[PDB]
């Protein structure tokens, strides 16, 4: 748990769950990093769709944010934006860690 | 075809019915334009309804296209929970300058 260098991948949308758990190669698959940068560069058309094993063993990972908004702005707005998110951003996940989890808002942050 | 793509893409439908719903959806990806109307919405309440704010609800909800706009709706008992409504058409801000100049 402490580390782990091979990563849980789905090959497109819809798999289910008896083919996840079973590891079916059709639609799941086991890459380490070296070798899945490997098949990427080899497979550009490639659908890749990282994932976990098991939730109840392995449910660290690390932070990550998602933004899909439909408008097309410069690069000022853009960074603009990118900073002030990401301020916004760390001040809730510490102020969330400092409330229940316990953890230090200067550390995560 | 239960949907039509005439309004909005179905994905984005799908993740403004999400984003109403704070609970996470356990058949999330099971859901696609042929089967939106049949299939009812298992959620995992580990928090709150957003719809009720009770602590779960017994029964799975339902969505139903109508008149433009899809309606959330509770199976069982429908009294025990309210009835939610997604539009697809109009930035919310014209509809709000259409009221103000509405009242004239
Ligand atoms: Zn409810």
């Amino acid at each position: 748990i402490r580390g782990n260098d091979v990563i849980f991948v789905l090959k497109t949308i819809g798999v289910p769950s008896a083919c996840r758990q079973n590891e079916d190669p059709r639609f799941v698959e086991a890459f380490k990093c070296d070798e899945l940068e490997r098949y990427i560069d080899n497979n550009p058309e490639c659908t890749l769709f990282e994932s976990l094993r098991d939730e109840e063993a392995y449910s660290i990972v690390r932070i990550f944010m998602d933004v899909d908004l439909d408008a097309c702005l410069d690069e000022i707005d853009y960074l603009t934006a990118i900073q002030d998110f990401i301020i916004e951003v760390s001040n809730c996940v510490a102020r969330f860690a400092f409330t229940e989890c316990g953890a230090i808002h200067e550390n995560v942050i | 075809k239960l949907w039509e793509p005439g309004f909005i893409s179905f994905e984005d439908a799908i993740k403004r019915v999400s984003k109403i719903f704070i609970n996470s959806i356990i058949n999330f990806n099971d859901l696609d334009e042929n089967n939106f109307t049949t299939v009812p919405l298992v959620i995992d309440y580990v928090t709150p309804c957003a719809l009720c704010k009770k602590r779960s609800h017994k029964h799975p909800h339902q969505l139903s296209l109508e008149n433009g706009a899809i309606r959330i709706y509770k199976t069982g008992n429908p009294h025990s929970c309210k009835v939610k409504i997604v539009p697809l058409d109009g930035n919310k801000l014209f509809n709000i300058a259409q009221r103000i100049l509405d009242t004239n």
